[PDB]
RNA sequence: UGAAAUUUUAGUACCUGUGAAGAUGCAGGUUACCCGCGACAGGACGGAAAGACCCCAUGGAGCUUUACUGUAGUUUGAUAU
RNA sequence: GUAUGAGUAGCGAAAGACAGGUGAGAAUCCUGUCCACCGUAUGACUAAGGUUUCCUGGGGAAGGCUCGUCCGCCCAGGGUUAGUCGGGACCUAAGCCGAGGCCGAUAGGCGUAGGCGAUGGACAACAGGUUGAUAUUCCUGUACCAGUUGUUUUUGUUUGAGCAAUGGAGGGACGCAGUAGGCUAAGGAAUGCAUGCGAUUGGAAGUGCAUGUCCAAGCAAUGAGUCUUGAGUAGAGUUAAAUGCUUUACUCUUUAAGGACAAGUUGUGACGGGGAGCGAAAUAGUAGCGAAGUUCCUGACGUCACACUGCCAAGAAAAGCUUCUAGUGAGAAAACAACUGCCCGUACCGUAAACCGACACAGGUAGUCGAGGAGAGUAUCCUAAGGUGAGCGAGCGAACUCUCGUUAAGGAACUCGGCAAAAUGACCCCGUAACUUCGGGAGAAGGGGUGCUGACUUCGGUCAGCCGCAGUGAAUAGGCCCAAGCGACUGUUUAUCAAAAACACAGGUCUCUGCAAAAUCGUAAGAUGAAGUAUAGGGGCUGACGCCUGCCCGGUGCUGGAA
RNA sequence: CCCAUGUCCAGGUUGAAGGUGCGGUAAAACGCACUGGAGGACCGAACCCACGUACGUUGAAAAGUGCGGGGAUGAGGUGUG
């Protein structure tokens, strides 16, 4: 559940946080940990590409096994794991033959759980199978856009699509932006929904905890000067003063799509949203 | 008042060491010039 | 290099006469020889047998003569240390 | 022990007047023996900076936009593959 | 080139005095005595940087803000010793280079394999002595690490000991905060011990004074403690294999057992070395000699040890190393003796006169140690070890300027403005408002106590007495309150005239983005976004929180439509 | 500004969540103690910063010093590459 601090500090005035009940234990999987250095939004040229990105606390990359393809054998929940790479929560699992690997923890998942992959799984939460054998209505997560490549899509805490229908080699998808599709029927989808549906109701609370997460200041366009933004300059506090608001690049910020309008999958999102 | 020049063994040569200048063509069009000029050290 | 060619010259100062009373003995050596080396070379000129040779790079020391500044040359130098039970090296 | 800014040459008063219209230096008159030392800062339109204010130059630069003319990108069509 | 200003400004934070010596010449150089200064440093080590500035003997042209017999200066000689320390012959991070390769008017850009790259990982020696200058480097003593030869002793030689992968594994291997415990340094006291001395200024042979009051690495024995369940069965895996490792179910065990660690302690290292002090000539305090080394108190975030606990922001890699077989294999192992072990750095300065600042410059310069009294303390004052007296001085004691102390009566009348200064300041106790988001406000405010000596104390007091103008008697320590605007808040900003109401901020909202996402860098390749996936990412605006956020889509943008 | 890897923050103070005990109830909520040790928390050295003022202003200094001043476990300081 969400613990809400009590307003010791004005700093700690009303923030929030998880109270990590889930999560069964800290130590995760030494096989399975990658090393990963902060980029900070700067590419192989070392120019900042992505502003406001950068700093912020150390992490380890956990290895996570979106692909679901190790049909073969059971896996069995062994933990509830915090992942600092991503909103939702992991859960480490033991194959049968001994291989170990994370997957996504999806909502009500418990450890003991033995989850399998492949055709022949039953519809319970954690199994894989391609979408061709999961039946309509069902809720789904972590599905893959092309085969074998792995679950991309529906992977954020507390996110879900749901199957609507089959047509040709292709199933009719809404996404969870409600947006509704179509994706190649041998992709495979884990049954069920994200974990950690509470994620999005944390109330940050300060500055400095931003700043362990990674994010550096936004400073607004209308304060910088007209060199730098073209909301810049200006005597005083002022208006937008242009036609619409625009990006640091001149790029419209409000309503003005960006979607490239010759997308090859157009030919597949049956309707669009956001 | 901590001023500009910080003296660095490592750094001057990384910098302006001859491999440095020999790493690029540029460095190198630097190295020629020194040469014609006549400069007793044309690197650091 | 020829063995000869390794020990140019000794060396003759108070600390070097010093150690040859505890009979160690100090030679100038090529800049390019190793301890090992002066061992050998000093064992093939002398015929006495060596316990240990310490070597130390001598930097090149700024001079000048009046208008003129420049540095006396680097110098290597190797102090080497006889068995008891071995000849003494005469100079 | 030992600089510096400044400096056309100076034996370098006051008043009233004159004058490129605000004079140590010009006119009339007055005052004043020669050379310094310690202090003050009224003046030398004092020094420092070829005024930044103001105006001018068919000068410069940064910035803006439905100024003019272009243009990177973005997009649409024809055509080749 | 030389004047003028002008023999003028300045001679760059601070204490020196005198005697003696040296010498042509001395405030300035040497010696001595007293005095003074720093002492979480102005002491002791080190990294960088500097690059001979180090030592010895000379010199006084120039440099030194004076002088100079002297110097970090000039002249001549001399000085840096490593298997173990730091680096290389070890490992890798960021980053960089990059066979082929990709991309590209040229040039080139990018990048795989593979490499390079410490600030990190790994890794065998310490104590004392010695020189004018080096020392974990030389010497003495006692070790350890890798390897060679040889003697001896055991055991194996192809039903084969042993070695052993570039391969399978284990391990290396990691954050922050919080106290608690152990141990040792460190510190303190003693009518503990040892040595020396008896004062003349009135008193003291004692509970007087001064000084000292201990030693490695290695080896052996142990060890405060710390962590950890341990077996068996049946499977399944670990590209081949494995007794290794991973793992699934099932039994038994789990206050334990077994196992893994461990600071430190004792002994030996030590018949050695240090040590107060005594102290030689033939010329110093130097050879040399050399006593005691107890008890008690305090006690470390130094070490066990990121051990334990808690927390969210979730805390490197690789090698070394340990195992497993695969392979390889006729030799192996032990003890002993002798022997081998390369290159680079090693001087000296280093909170500075030797580095960065043009200077022998009131500035800047990472890390370690950093004592005593009072004290929470590395604050503060005075001191220890130790270092230093600041490279112009002698007079005089005017104005004026600066820095500082005091000031009758008044007490902000000053002034743009209480600017500056004054006042408050430590600890203990009593007590403490509006308002509030219930946390605060709050150290609100306003008061009281503080020294010394006895007595008694439950040890914190209390009672009694004494002294002064005054008892945190010095130094170091908040002034407070009422109210309004702005910004919620801690933060950030114009290095060098603006620190703010400006920026950021958590929160709000709008909008883009279905993943080769949008966005951005780039001609492209290739990147970031992201090894992320709409509870995510980018962009615009607003800016905690509370109550709220009205009307207008005609115009301009955006979005949709398609006759 | 950022990346990787190190390192620094004397000493005091306050007392969040949680936990335990006792009350309380059918069980609770809840109350009181104790424990616990959170915080862009408090006071304050080193460290970092630079608010006021005097002086300096051919400076000791091409941005400082004296006296005060703010932060000081963090959005922290700082070293190396
Ligand atoms: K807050
Ligand atoms: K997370
Ligand atoms: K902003
Ligand atoms: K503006
Ligand atoms: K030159
Ligand atoms: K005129
Ligand atoms: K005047
Ligand atoms: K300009
Ligand atoms: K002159
Ligand atoms: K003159
Ligand atoms: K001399
Ligand atoms: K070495
Ligand atoms: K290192
Ligand atoms: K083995
Ligand atoms: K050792
Ligand atoms: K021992
Ligand atoms: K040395
Ligand atoms: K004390
Ligand atoms: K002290
Ligand atoms: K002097
Ligand atoms: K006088
Ligand atoms: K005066
Ligand atoms: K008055
Ligand atoms: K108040
Ligand atoms: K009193
Ligand atoms: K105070
Ligand atoms: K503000
Ligand atoms: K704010
Ligand atoms: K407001
Ligand atoms: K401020
Ligand atoms: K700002
Ligand atoms: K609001
Ligand atoms: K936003
Ligand atoms: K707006
Ligand atoms: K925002
Ligand atoms: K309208
Ligand atoms: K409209
Ligand atoms: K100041
Ligand atoms: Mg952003
Ligand atoms: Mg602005
Ligand atoms: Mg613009
Ligand atoms: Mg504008
Ligand atoms: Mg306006
Ligand atoms: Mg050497
Ligand atoms: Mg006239
Ligand atoms: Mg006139
Ligand atoms: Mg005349
Ligand atoms: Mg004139
Ligand atoms: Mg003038
Ligand atoms: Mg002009
Ligand atoms: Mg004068
Ligand atoms: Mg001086
Ligand atoms: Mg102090
Ligand atoms: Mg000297
Ligand atoms: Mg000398
Ligand atoms: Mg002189
Ligand atoms: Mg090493
Ligand atoms: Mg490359
Ligand atoms: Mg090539
Ligand atoms: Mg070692
Ligand atoms: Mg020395
Ligand atoms: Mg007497
Ligand atoms: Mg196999
Ligand atoms: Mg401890
Ligand atoms: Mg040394
Ligand atoms: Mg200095
Ligand atoms: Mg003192
Ligand atoms: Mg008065
Ligand atoms: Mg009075
Ligand atoms: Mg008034
Ligand atoms: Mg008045
Ligand atoms: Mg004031
Ligand atoms: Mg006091
Ligand atoms: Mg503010
Ligand atoms: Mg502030
Ligand atoms: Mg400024
Ligand atoms: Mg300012
Ligand atoms: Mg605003
Ligand atoms: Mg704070
Ligand atoms: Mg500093
Ligand atoms: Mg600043
Ligand atoms: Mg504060
Ligand atoms: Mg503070």
């Amino acid at each position: 559940a969400i613990k809400k601090y009590k307003p010791t500090t004005n700093g700690r005035r009303n923030m929030t946080s998880s109270d990590f009940a889930e999560i069964t234990t800290s130590t995760p999987e030494k096989s399975l940990l990658q090393p990963l250095k902060n980029n900070a939004g700067r590419n192989n040229n070392g120019r900042i590409t992505v502003r406001h990105q950068g700093g912020g606390h150390k992490r380890q990359y956990r290895v996570i096994d979106f692909k679901r393809n190790k049909d073969n054998v059971a896996a069995v929940v062994k933990t509830i794991e915090y992942d600092p790479n991503r909103s939702a929560n992991i859960a480490l699992v033991h194959y049968e033959d001994g291989v170990k690997a994370y997957i996504l923890a999806p909502k009500g998942l418990e450890v003991g759980m033995r989850l399998v992959s492949g055709p022949e799984a039953d519809i319970k939460v954690g199994n894989a199978l391609p979408l061709e054998n999961i039946p309509v209505g069902t809720v789904i997560h972590n599905i893959e856009m092309k085969p074998g490549k792995g679950g991309q899509l529906i992977r954020s805490a507390g996110t879900s699509a749901q199957v609507l229908g089959k047509e040709g080699k292709y199933v009719l998808i809404r996404l969870n932006s409600g947006e509704v599709r179509m994706i190649l029927a041998t992709c495979r989808a884990t049954i069920g929904s994200v974990g950690n549906e509470q994620h999005e109701l944390i109330n940050i609370g300060k500055a400095g905890r931003s700043r362990w997460m990674r994010k550096r200041p936004t400073v607004r366009g209308s304060v910088m000067n007209p060199n730098d933004h073209p909301h810049g300059g200006g005597e005083g506090k002022t208006p937008i003063g242009r036609k619409a608001p625009v990006s640091p690049w001149g790029q419209p910020a409000i309503g003005y799509k960006t979607r490239n309008k010759k997308a090859k999958s157009d030919k597949l999102i049956v309707r669009r949203r956001t | 008042m901590k001023r500009t020049y910080q003296p660095n063994k490592r750094k001057r040569q990384k910098v302006h060491g001859f491999r440095k200048r020999m790493s690029t063509k540029n460095g190198r069009r630097v190295l020629a010039s020194r040469r014609r000029k006549g400069r007793k050290v044309i690197s650091a | 290099m020829e063995l000869l060619d390794v020990i140019k010259r000794p060396v003759i100062t108070e600390k070097s006469m010093l150690a040859m009373d505890e009979k160690k003995y100090t030679f100038e050596v090529d800049t390019r020889a190793n301890k090992t080396l002066v061992k050998q070379a000093v064992e093939s000129a002398f015929d006495v047998k060596v316990a240990n040779v310490n070597i130390l790079n001598v930097r090149p020391k700024f001079k000048r003569m009046g208008k003129y500044a420049g540095y006396t040359k680097k110098r290597r130098k190797a102090i080497v240390t006889l068995t008891e039970d071995s000849k003494e090296i005469q100079l």
